[PDB]
């Protein structure tokens, strides 16, 4: 899920 | 008889969140692939609703608790919940006059027959209007519709959650402010509570046919080329 | 001295699927995400060479002899060879008087800038602007360009190829082609099949630069995000 | 490579 950590900051 | 400070907090908080979210406007609809009127429609839509996870994700990081939680239950929360949000925060768009959801002029006018025209039947369409109607006669509050958005987001009955105990807490406090509320500033609300969080069942039985509709798209390469990679990792499977 | 049959179906029928498979008015560019004037630009070109990657597989399909070769092999030379067929179809669109790729009107005119825009530096739009105005200095005719770009496509030296065996010998035939057609064909041309092998190891290069700026991006969920799903599987490292 | 080999017909 590397987006959703990246969105989560 | 009268909300607490860290009562009328969360309900501050929460109301700024889904302002700084949600545009009225509607006017990065400009920056999405052009709707069509083979599945037309998919492109635009699966922009509008990629567009919307992110809103979602901004919403929920500011949720008073859930920047606390763990990545793994803030993930575990969001992919369950992104859709039942975002039926949820369309509502606001949505028009019992027209019984379609009013973005703009003729091009994001959203009826039923372009949402079919995306991949979806009516088996989650015409439950997913009726809930909107029924969800708009209750004449929700910003501070109720904010409410309920976050306690849907704080559901701990959701596939991969851990911490169910520090989730449910966070949900109760909600549901808590949510009760003061509607029986502190809401008058004739005596019962609306109570069909609010009737309409959280409803949710989950059109979240239900939304992801066994979706799970058809995303298995046929297609159409899920058509998706964005944001909606492949929020509803896929891993 | 004189094409013999099978040369002349070759060519023909890689005439016919380039005319498929390449609009000259550019007009589906209105069905992407609008380009914008952080990275502006990178929605619009990731549509653009996603598109683009649907037309190329197109034409691949219909090069005498690709179609049999094994799925594996196919898809490790589309991989391999997607951009720097790209690079290659874009010739036709590039303009020696602005040094820029003219698809519309000031929205789909592309300047150096706007694919900087779009995450890549000047040391890969460097040397390809050159390789631009360098390829249409040739005044290629069509059968040349198509010639070419099947020609690039069946290049056995490629990560993942296995019988290149079997595709040097396609490869072979359409070198063949190429020389025949040129020296038969084309007054003044007896320099023009060196030149534009010269351009082959070109885009070798160019190509080196572009996978190296692409690892980049790719590996910030920030603008990977704005990828499509065909992009990401063509050029990602699977 | 699901995609790939879908538009490879
Ligand atoms: C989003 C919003 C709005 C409308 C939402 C609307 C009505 C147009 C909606 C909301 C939930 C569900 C549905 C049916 C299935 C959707 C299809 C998705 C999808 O299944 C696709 F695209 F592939 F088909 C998925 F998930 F993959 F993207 C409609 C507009 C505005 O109020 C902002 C607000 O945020
Ligand atoms: C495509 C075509 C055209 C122009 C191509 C042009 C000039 C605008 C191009 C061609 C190759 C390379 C480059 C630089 C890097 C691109 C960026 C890609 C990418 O790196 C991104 F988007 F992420 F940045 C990738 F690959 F990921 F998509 C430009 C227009 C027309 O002639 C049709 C024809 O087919």
């Amino acid at each position: 899920h590397k987006i959703l950590h990246r969105l989560l900051q | 008889h009268m909300l607490s400070d860290e009562q009328m907090q969360i309900i501050n908080s929460l109301v700024e969140a889904h302002h700084k979210t949600y545009d009225d406007s509607y006017s990065d609809f400009v920056r999405f692939r052009p709707p069509v009127r083979r599945l037309s429609m998919l492109p635009h839509l699966a922009d509008l609703v990629s567009y919307s996870i992110q809103k979602v994700i901004g919403f929920a990081k500011m949720i008073p608790g859930f920047r606390d939680l763990t990545a793994e239950d803030q993930i575990a929360l969001l992919k369950s919940s992104a859709i039942e949000i975002i039926m949820l925060r369309s509502n606001q768009s949505f028009s019992l006059e027209d019984m379609s959801w009013s973005c703009g002029g003729p091009d994001f006018k959203y009826c039923i027959n372009d949402v079919t025209k995306a991949g979806h039947t009516l088996e989650l369409l015409e439950p997913l209007v009726k809930f909107q109607v029924g969800l708009k006669k209750l004449k929700l509050h910003e501070e109720e519709h904010v409410l309920l958005m976050a306690i849907c987001l704080l559901s701990p009955d959701r596939p991969g959650v851990q911490d169910h105990v520090r989730i449910e807490a966070l949900q109760d406090r909600l549901c808590d402010v949510l009760q003061a509320y509607i029986r502190i500033q809401h008058p004739g609300g005596r019962l609306l509570y109570a069909k609010m969080i009737q309409k959280l069942a409803d949710l989950r039985s059109l979240n239900e046919e939304h992801s066994k509709q979706y799970r058809s798209l995303s298995f046929q390469p297609e159409h899920s080329m058509q998706l964005t990679p944001l909606v492949l990792e929020v509803f896929g499977s891993e």
